[PDB]
């Protein structure tokens, strides 16, 4: 896991580029990804 | 026998985490 | 004592808070 | 005073260009 | 004199109350500032 650098990423399939840093957040135990008002994924959960 | 259902019944249609927004 | 009812096609308006919960909807039809 | 959603749409391409005169320059 | 500047401060006072209390006094503004908000958001939510 590369964090805090731009980079490409593929997490299960949701595959995007960005730099990851670690959001406190708070999703649900079965909630994978997160999204912003404008549907674009602003938030992930490692599946490691 | 009948009852209402009222306003029961809603599930989370997905994994997605939305946060105090309208869907 | 059990209930049972039935899924039907229908669009839902969905109110999530800040913590992702959905705490209210609204059935448009 | 009578008068994130930002940053979503930046990242869709859309921004705001700040005007040339300031509110203290319009004041 | 003094009557004519009595009824002046009067009446700018009154338009602080005029304006605060009314919500909808800046309509014009809030509708220019509303149409460009939903116009961006049309264009955002086109992506989908």
């Amino acid at each position: 896991l590369v964090k805090n650098k731009c980079v490409n990423f593929n997490f299960n399939g949701l595959k995007g580029t960005g730099v990851l840093t670690e959001s406190n957040k708070k999703f649900l135990p079965f909630q994978q990804f997160g999204r912003d008002i404008a549907d674009t994924t602003d938030a992930v959960r490692d599946p490691q | 026998a009948y009852t209402n259902s009222f306003t029961r019944g809603v599930y989370y249609p997905d994994k997605v985490f939305r946060s105090s927004v309208l869907h | 004592a059990y209930y049972v009812g039935y899924l039907q096609p229908r669009t839902f308006l969905l109110k999530y808070n800040e913590n992702g919960t959905i705490t209210d909807a609204v059935d448009c039809a | 005073n009578k008068v994130d959603l930002i940053c979503a749409q930046k990242f869709k391409g859309l921004t705001v260009l700040p005007p040339l005169l300031t509110d203290e320059m319009i004041a | 004199q003094k009557l004519i500047a009595n009824q002046f401060n009067s009446a700018i006072g009154k338009i602080q109350d005029s304006l605060s209390s009314t919500p909808s006094a800046l309509g014009k503004l809030q509708d220019v500032v509303n149409h460009n908000a939903q116009a961006l958001n049309t264009l955002v939510k086109q992506l989908s």
